[PDB]
């Protein structure tokens, strides 16, 4: 029957600031020992779940201060001060009073900095992954943020769309930043077939687009 | 010194069976409750379920999602925790890991084991080289990497330089496929001057298929 609502699914704020997350419950969970079993867990990507605060205000053992938890009933809140690059990582409450127990949504928190232009750069396919007919064309776009950028292929001028894929990399631990690669995939046929290939990068801390071409030449 | 160790996890055929096991240490074993918990790719931690401790018979709880199919238990006398899984569906796909229910709450975690299921095969990765082509802007810094393409199931793991070159290093998330490949690449930056007189080599281990390859990444 219980419902866990946590909000915000994401929440972006910068060095030093106050992020708070919320977490409701369809239904109260105090018990009649007046204990409230709710928790507040952090999982830092590629980790496994840690431990934050325990019976809604507990501190657990290596966990700065910064980091408090209030609530009654059935509206909870997890408080953070002075935050910092650690901090980053996905946060959840978790009820444990009633079975079955249940976690909360997720909250991604991310750290908001200046904005920064990416440096970008382009690949040929190599001439050995051509032999298998296949041909694939990166676009890296290196150290920037905000995350929100676009890339559009363009062959012998033409646009490309529905053969390119994106994968981004976790905000970096030092400077906060991101990184992402676009590849463009071809059939070997396709790709020797023009002469051109250029990567278009649009990203609010370029003024006008920037653009890295090759010619298959 | 409380710790759990997780074990059991990895690739099985659709409405397949495993065992996670998870054995612990540093801690009175029976006193406690112990749970599992999952984790798809990319989305939120789910519960799945707790067994109780001696004070309570060891006796079971399951979340909707896979009560009848899964199974919880314990071998008290060595301290391990287990979770049979069963008729296992794709959307079982996920990294499982255990609690002990300590400090009101599950205050130690295992380190979490992987579990894929699904018909395909395991599949090596091929590997390209990306080095910049005849046309090298004159800048500061030259990109180059490699990309790791068409292999299954995950995961791979990418080093440059046996681990020697580490910083500037960008080894992005695998992404599937069109088809049902995974596929990656993995860059990294050096100054422009230093793509020649140098060897760089990507380091490209998939233990899922016992592959170790290592590409000289030459201009």
């Amino acid at each position: 029957e219980l419902v866990m609502t946590q909000t915000p699914l994401s929440l972006p704020v910068s060095l030093g600031d106050q992020a708070s997350i919320s977490c409701r419950s369809s239904q109260s969970i105090v018990h009649s020992n007046g204990n409230t079993y709710l928790e507040w867990y952090l999982q830092k990507p590629g980790q496994s779940p840690k431990l934050l605060i325990y019976k809604v205000s507990n501190r657990f053992s290596g966990v700065p201060d910064r980091f408090s938890g209030s609530g009654s009933g059935t509206d909870f809140t997890l408080k953070i001060s002075r935050v910092e690059a650690e901090d980053l990582g996905v946060y959840y409450c978790f009820q444990g009073s009633h079975v079955p127990r249940t976690f909360g949504g997720g909250t991604k928190l991310e750290i908001k900095r200046t904005v920064a232009a990416p440096s970008v750069f382009i690949f040929p396919p190599s001439d050995e992954q051509l032999k298998s007919g296949t041909a694939s064309v990166v676009c890296l776009l290196n150290n920037f943020y905000p995350r929100e950028a676009k890339v559009q292929w363009k062959v012998d001028n033409a646009l490309q769309s529905g053969n390119s894929q994106e994968s981004v990399t976790e905000q970096d631990s030092k400077d906060s930043t991101y990184s992402l690669s676009s590849t463009l995939t071809l059939s070997k046929a396709d790709y020797e077939k023009h002469k051109v290939y250029a990567c278009e990068v649009t990203h609010q801390g370029l003024s006008s687009p920037v653009t890295k071409s090759f010619n298959r030449g | 010194q409380v710790q759990l160790v997780e074990s059991g996890g990895g690739l099985v055929q659709p409405g397949g069976s495993l065992r996670l096991s998870c054995a612990t240490s540093g801690f009175t074993f029976t006193d406690y409750y112990m749970s599992w918990v999952r984790q798809p790719p990319g989305k939120a931690l789910e519960w799945l379920g707790f067994i109780r401790n001696k004070a309570n018979g060891y006796t079971t709880e399951y979340s909707a999602s896979v009560k009848g199919r899964f199974t919880i238990s314990r071998d008290n006398s060595q301290s391990i925790l287990y979770l049979q899984m069963n008729t296992l569906r794709a959307e079982d796909s996920a990294t499982y890991y255990c609690a002990r229910d300590g400090s009101y709450a599950m205050d130690y975690w295992g380190q979490g084991t992987s579990v894929t299921v699904s018909s395909a095969s395991t599949k090596g990765p091929s590997v390209f080289p990306l080095a910049p082509s005849s046309k090298s802007t004159s800048g500061g810094t030259a990109a180059l990497g490699c990309l790791v393409k068409d292999y299954f199931p995950e995961p791979v793991t990418v080093s440059w330089n046996s681990g020697a070159l580490t910083s500037g290093v960008h080894t992005f998330p695998a992404v599937l496929q069109s088809s049902g490949l995974y596929s990656l690449s993995s860059v990294v930056t050096v100054p422009s001057s230093s793509l020649g007189t140098q060897t760089y080599i990507c380091n490209v281990n998939h233990k899922p298929s016992n592959t170790k390859v290592d590409k000289k990444v030459e201009p």
